[PDB]
C-alpha cells in the first residue's frame, strides 16, 4: 500500500529523531578533550557534575597529519610536554597553525643550556609567581620553556584560539575549558 | 512649550519607520539562512518578531487615535491599546530571555545547556499574556475610560503591565553588571594596552544597552519643575525607544560578522 | 639492516616493467567512444524531465 | 501631576496631544463661541 | 615523481665548512616550505632548520644558530644549507623534507616512521 | 648491498619512464579537442538531510539509488530514505571517531571503521527487528580510512598503516594483506567487477591490486601531495584522483600513465572527494573550499559548481543509476544534487 508504508516509515522516523534529541542533549552537555603527547583511549572523568571525555590517540603512527583533524571540534587539546624539547615546540608549532586547528584552544602542561643558546642571555621576569624552594635554576628554566610556547603562540593568534601554559591537576582543565566556552560566546556577540 | 511636543512625534515617525524596514530585512535574513540558526540567533529571531508587532501597532496607535475616538470609549479603540500593551511587554520579556541566556553563557557556562528553547517562547509570548489579561481585568472594572490609555490621578492601573517591565529592567542590569565585569577580566588578560582594553569594554556595554533594554533607565523619570528639563524627558526618550528596533538589527543582525560572511557567500553565487 | 625493504622494491618495480602498455590515443580513444555511447543514459549529463525525475 | 516615565512615552505624547488638538480646533470655534 | 636528490656531504675537520645542495623535482617547488632534518648516529631524526615558500621566515634549532644558513632558489628548485665552524656533534645523516601540503605554515616531516617526501640522505662526518 | 640496490632501483624507474613515455604518442587533451562540451551543468540541491550531531566524513549510496548511509563523528551511523527524507536506522557506535562507512551490495549489512582501528558490521535485516554488530573486524593496526563490500561474506579495508586488507566477514580473519604503500592509504575504490581494486596513500602514489591473487599490478604517479580520494572510470579501465596538491588527475589502467589534469589557478584546496557519472563524461570533486565542483573528464573544462555547503565537504557519491548526486560535509548535512 502507497499510504501505509509511508506512515510505517513516518512512525519510525518520529521514533528516531527523538532518540536523536535525546542524544543530542548528552552530546552537548559532554565536553570532548585530546590528550596529546585498542585504537584510542576514552577517559570520562567528572568535575563538579560536568561531563568531560579525553581521548589519548593510543596505537597511531608518528604521522599525525591525517587522523589529528578529526579532533578541530574539540574543546581544547591538552598538550603535554617532557632533543624533546625542541620536537615538542615544531609540533604545538603545526597543531596552532593547522588551517582546521586554528580555532581550537592547547592547553599546554608542562612536566638544556646547549639545546637553547638564548637561555644564558635570558632573565626570570618580575611578574612571575613560584612557590618558595625553587631554585632559581629550575624557575628560569620553567619560565624559558613556557616563553618559548608563548612565543608560538602569540604570533598567530588572531582571537580564534588561545593558549593556556601551566606547571607540574584536572581542576585547571576545568577552570580553563571555561575561559574557552566563555570567549567563545563573547566571539559570537562579538563583544571581545 | 507646545512646540517641542511636536517635533517629538516625528522624531517617533521618522524612528518608527527606519526601525520597521531595519528589522523587515533582519527578520527575513534570519530563515532566510537556516544555517546561523542555533538558540542565540532563534532568541534574537523572536525578539525582532516582537519589535515588528509593536512597530506595526504602533503606527495603528497613531493613525486610528483622534479626540473623537479618545472620548467615545469604543470598543475596538480598547482593544488595540490593549494590543500594544500586550507587544509591549512581550518586548522586555525578550530582552530578559536575551539577559538570561548572555549571562548563563558567560556567567554559569556549564549551566547553558540546561537552557531550552522552549523556555525563551514560554516567556517572551506567554508570560506577557496573563499580565495583559489581568491588567484588562483590573482595567474594565477600575478606570475604564478614554479609551483605557487615559491617565486618572491616584489609579495606578498601568503598574500591572509596567510592574514586570520595570522588574526586568532592574535583573538586565544585575546581569549587565555582570557580563561587561567578566568581560573586563577578559581583556586584562589577553591585551596589554590599557587603552584598547576601555575601546572595547565601552564598545561592548554600548551595544548592550539596546539589547537587554537598558536605554529605558538612562532617564527613566523626569523631577519635573522645570520645562526644561521636560523637553530633554521627551527628546531623549523618543529617539531612544523609537530606534531601538534599529540598533538591535545593525549590530546584531547587519553587523553581525557570521550574518556578514554568510551573506556574501550568497553573493558569490549570484 | 633495513635492506630486506629497499631490496623488495626492486622484485616489485621489475614486474611493473614487464605489463603491456597501449598507445594513450588508443586508451583515450576508448574513454569516448564510452561516454558517446552511454550519453543519453546519464541523468546528470542530459536533465532528466521532472516527470520521471524521482527528487523532484 | 504625576511625573512620566520612559516606558509610558507613547501614550503619554498621545494623551498631550490629544488634550493639545482638541484645545487648538475649539480655537476655530471660540470664533463661532 | 616527488624526488629530493640531496648532494654536498663528506667528510670535514672540526671547524671547517660544508654546503649541502638538495635538488627537487616532481612537484612546484615555490609552493613548498622546505626543511632539514638529520639523524645522528645512534638517535632518531631531529628537525634542523626550515624556511618560507619565498625565504622570509627562516627558522633554525638551537644548536645551530649562528652557524648554519638555509637558503631556497626557486627559480631552479634548489634547496641549500652552508654549515660554517662544523663540530663533532653535527654528525648525521641529512635528510631534505619537505612538509606535505603546499601554501600552508604546518609541517609534520620529522616522522620516525617512514615519511614519503623527504630525500635519502647525505652523510656528514666532522 | 645497502645502496647498490638505490642505484638498480632507480634504472628501472627510468626505464618505466621510457616506456611510459614512449607509447605517450597523442594527449586526452588533443583527441577530444572536437568534440562538442557539456552545457553549463547547474543541479539545485533536491533534498537536505538533517540529524547529525557533528561533522559527517562519510557516506555511501545503496544499489538501489533510494537508501544511503551516512556516518558522523558524533557517534551514529544513519541510514537515510533519499525519496522520503526519513531515517530508517540510526545505529549507535561504541567508537565515536569513525572516518568511513560502507554499505553492503546486498543492503543487509553496513561497515563503519575509524580511529578504534576496527570495522564493524551491522546486521540489518535481524530477525529480532534491530541493528546489531555482527562481526568486529579487529587487527589492522592503524585508523580505518575507506571500506569497501565485495559480497555479504567480504570486505576491502584501508588502513592508515600503510597497509590494505582484505576479510573474510563470517571468520573475521585477513584472507590477503596489501602492503607496499608508504604512506596513510586514504581511499580506495572497487572495479565494477571486483576483480581489481585501486588505493591512494599519503605518498603521493596510487597501486592496482589484484583482490584474487594480492600482488600489486601497477604503480601511479604524478601527484604532488597525498591522494585523498579515489574512484573508477564506469568501465573500469580508468580511475581519477584527489589530492593535497589542489589537482585531479586521470589514470589509464592500460597506458599506465595520467592521461589529463584538472586544475585552475583560483584553487588552492585540496580535493576531498572524486566520484563519477554514470557515463563518466562529468567528474564530480569535493574540495576545501565548502563547495563540489563538476569537471568535464574529456576536456577538463569547469562545466559546473555545487555550492551549498557552509563548510569542508568530505564526501561525494552518486548514485548507480546516476539519478542524483550525494554530498556530505563538516556543517553536519547531507545534500542531495540533481
Amino acid at each position: 500500500d502507497q499510504r501505509n508504508e509511508e506512515k510505517a516509515q513516518r512512525e519510525a522516523n518520529k521514533k528516531i529523531e527523538k532518540q536523536l534529541q535525546k542524544d543530542k542533549q548528552v552530546y552537548r552537555a559532554t565536553h570532548r578533550l585530546l590528550l596529546l603527547g585498542s585504537g584510542i583511549f576514552e577517559t570520562k572523568f567528572q568535575v563538579d557534575k560536568v561531563n568531560f571525555h579525553m581521548f589519548d590517540v593510543g596505537g597511531q603512527r608518528d604521522e599525525r597529519r591525517k587522523w589529528i583533524q578529526c579532533f578541530n571540534d574539540v574543546t581544547a587539546i591538552i598538550f603535554v610536554v617532557a632533543n624533546r624539547l625542541q620536537e615538542a615546540l615544531k609540533l604545538f608549532d603545526s597543531i596552532w597553525n593547522n588551517k582546521w586547528l586554528r580555532d581550537t584552544s592547547v592547553i599546554l602542561f608542562l612536566n638544556i643550556e646547549d639545546y637553547f643558546p638564548e637561555f644564558a642571555r635570558y632573565t626570570t621576569p618580575e611578574d612571575a609567581t613560584p612557590e618558595p624552594g625553587e631554585d632559581p635554576r629550575v624557575t628560569r628554566a620553567k619560565y624559558f620553556i613556557r616563553d618559548e610556547f608563548l612565543r608560538i603562540s602569540t604570533a598567530s593568534g588572531d582571537g580564534r584560539h588561545y593558549c593556556y601554559p601551566h606547571f607540574t591537576n584536572i581542576r585547571r582543565v576545568f577552570n580553563d575549558c571555561r575561559d574557552i566556552i566563555q570567549r567563545m560566546h563573547l566571539r559570537q556577540y562579538e563583544l571581545l | 512649550s507646545k512646540v517641542h511636543y511636536h517635533v517629538a512625534v516625528i522624531i517617533n515617525y521618522l524612528g518608527h519607520c527606519i526601525s520597521l524596514v531595519a528589522l523587515l530585512v533582519a527578520f527575513v535574513l534570519f530563515l532566510r539562512l537556516r544555517s546561523i540558526r542555533c538558540l542565540r540567533n532563534i532568541i534574537h529571531w523572536n525578539l525582532i518578531s516582537a519589535f515588528i508587532l509593536r512597530n506595526a501597532t504602533w503606527f495603528v496607535v497613531q493613525l486610528t487615535m483622534s479626540p473623537e475616538v479618545h472620548q467615545s470609549n469604543v470598543g475596538w479603540c480598547r482593544l488595540v491599546t490593549a494590543a500594544y500593551n500586550y507587544f509591549h511587554v512581550t518586548n522586555f520579556f525578550w530582552m530578559f530571555g536575551e539577559g538570561c541566556y548572555l549571562h548563563t553563557a558567560i556567567v554559569l557556562t556549564y549551566t547553558t545547556d540546561r537552557l531550552r528553547k522552549w523556555m525563551f517562547i514560554c516567556i517572551g509570548w506567554g508570560v506577557p499574556f496573563p499580565i495583559i489579561v489581568a491588567w484588562a481585568i483590573g482595567k474594565l472594572y477600575y478606570d475604564n475610560e478614554k479609551c483605557w490609555f487615559g491617565k486618572r490621578p491616584g489609579v495606578y492601573t498601568d503598574y500591572i503591565y509596567q510592574g514586570p517591565m520595570i522588574l526586568v529592567l532592574l535583573i538586565n542590569f544585575i546581569f549587565l553588571f555582570n557580563i561587561v565585569r567578566i568581560l573586563m577580566t577578559k581583556l586584562r588578560a589577553s591585551t596589554t594596552s590599557e587603552t584598547i582594553q576601555y575601546r572595547k569594554a565601552v564598545k561592548a556595554t554600548l551595544v548592550l544597552l539596546p539589547l537587554l533594554g537598558i536605554t529605558y533607565m538612562l532617564f527613566f523619570v523626569n523631577p519635573g519643575e522645570d520645562e526644561v528639563s521636560r523637553v530633554v524627558f521627551i527628546y531623549f526618550n523618543s529617539f531612544l525607544e523609537s530606534f531601538q528596533g534599529f540598533f538591535v538589527s545593525v549590530f546584531y543582525c547587519f553587523l553581525n560578522s557570521e550574518v556578514r560572511s554568510a551573506i556574501r557567500k550568497r553573493w558569490h553565487r549570484w | 639492516a633495513s635492506i630486506a625493504q629497499a631490496r623488495k622494491l626492486v622484485e616489485q618495480l621489475k614486474m611493473e616493467a614487464n605489463i603491456d602498455r597501449i598507445k594513450v590515443s588508443k586508451a583515450a580513444a576508448d574513454l569516448m567512444a564510452y561516454c558517446e555511447a552511454h550519453a543519453k543514459e546519464d541523468p546528470l549529463l542530459t536533465p532528466v524531465p521532472a516527470s520521471e525525475n524521482p527528487f523532484r | 501631576e504625576e511625573p512620566p516615565i520612559s516606558l509610558d512615552l507613547t501614550f503619554h505624547l498621545l494623551r498631550e496631544v490629544l488634550e493639545m488638538a482638541r484645545a487648538e480646533q475649539l480655537a476655530q470655534q471660540a470664533h463661532s463661541n | 615523481q616527488v624526488q629530493l636528490q640531496e648532494s654536498g656531504g663528506g667528510l670535514v675537520q672540526p671547524g671547517g665548512s660544508l654546503r649541502l645542495s638538495c635538488a627537487a623535482s616532481g612537484f612546484t617547488f615555490s609552493n613548498y616550505k622546505m626543511n632539514w632534518v638529520r639523524q645522528a648516529p645512534g638517535k632518531g631524526l631531529e628537525w634542523v632548520s626550515d624556511i618560507s615558500q619565498s625565504g622570509a621566515s627562516i627558522s633554525y634549532t638551537g644548536s645551530v644558530k649562528g652557524r648554519f644558513t638555509i637558503s631556497r632558489d626557486n627559480a631552479k628548485n634548489t634547496l641549500y644549507l652552508q654549515m660554517n665552524s662544523l663540530k663533532p656533534e653535527d654528525t648525521a645523516v641529512y635528510y631534505c623534507a619537505r612538509c606535505p601540503a603546499p601554501f600552508t605554515r604546518d609541517c609534520f616531516d620529522v616522522t620516525s616512521t617512514t615519511y614519503a617526501y623527504r630525500g635519502q640522505g647525505t652523510q656528514v662526518t666532522v | 648491498e645497502l645502496d647498490q640496490l638505490r642505484q638498480e632501483a632507480e634504472q628501472l624507474k627510468n626505464q618505466i619512464r621510457d616506456a611510459r613515455k614512449a607509447c605517450a604518442d597523442a594527449t586526452l587533451s588533443q583527441i577530444t579537442n572536437n568534440i562538442d562540451p557539456v552545457g553549463r551543468i547547474q543541479m539545485r540541491t533536491r533534498r537536505t538531510l538533517r540529524g547529525h550531531l557533528a561533522k559527517i566524513y562519510a557516506m555511501h549510496w545503496g544499489t538501489d539509488s533510494r537508501l544511503l548511509v551516512s556516518a558522523s563523528q558524533d557517534g551514529k551511523l544513519i541510514i537515510w530514505d533519499s525519496y522520503t527524507t526519513n531515517k530508517v536506522h540510526a545505529i549507535p557506535l561504541r567508537s565515536s571517531w569513525v572516518m568511513t562507512c560502507a554499505y553492503a551490495p546486498s543492503g543487509n549489512y553496513v561497515a563503519c571503521g575509524g580511529l578504534d582501528n576496527i570495522c564493524s558490521i551491522y546486521n540489518l535485516k535481524t530477525r529480532e527487528g534491530n541493528v546489531r554488530v555482527s562481526r568486529e573486524l579487529a587487527g589492522h593496526t592503524g585508523y580505518l580510512s575507506c571500506c569497501r563490500f565485495l559480497d555479504d561474506n567480504q570486505i576491502v579495508t584501508s588502513s592508515g598503516d600503510t597497509t590494505c586488507a582484505l576479510w573474510d566477514i563470517e571468520t573475521g580473519q585477513q584472507t590477503t594483506t596489501f602492503t607496499g604503500h608508504t604512506g596513510d592509504v586514504m581511499s580506495l575504490s572497487l572495479a565494477p567487477d571486483t576483480r581489481l581494486f585501486v588505493s591512494g596513500a599519503c605518498d603521493a602514489s596510487a597501486k592496482l591490486w589484484d583482490v584474487r591473487e594480492g600482488m600489486c599490478r601497477q604503480t601511479f604517479t604524478g601527484h604532488e601531495s597525498d591522494i585523498n580520494a579515489i574512484c573508477f572510470f564506469p568501465n573500469g579501465n580508468a580511475f581519477a584522483t584527489g589530492s593535497d596538491d589542489a589537482t585531479c588527475r586521470l589514470f589509464d589502467l592500460r597506458a599506465d600513465q595520467e592521461l589529463m589534469t584538472y586544475s585552475h589557478d583560483n584553487i588552492i584546496c585540496g580535493i576531498t572527494s572524486v566520484s563519477f557519472s554514470k557515463s563518466g563524461r562529468l567528474l564530480l570533486a569535493g574540495y576545501d573550499d565548502f563547495n563540489c565542483n563538476v569537471w568535464d573528464a574529456l576536456k577538463a573544462d569547469r562545466a559546473g559548481v555545487l555550492a551549498g555547503h557552509d563548510n569542508r565537504v568530505s564526501c561525494l557519491g552518486v548514485t548507480d543509476d546516476g539519478m542524483a548526486v550525494a554530498t556530505g560535509s563538516w556543517d553536519s548535512f547531507l545534500k542531495i544534487w540533481n
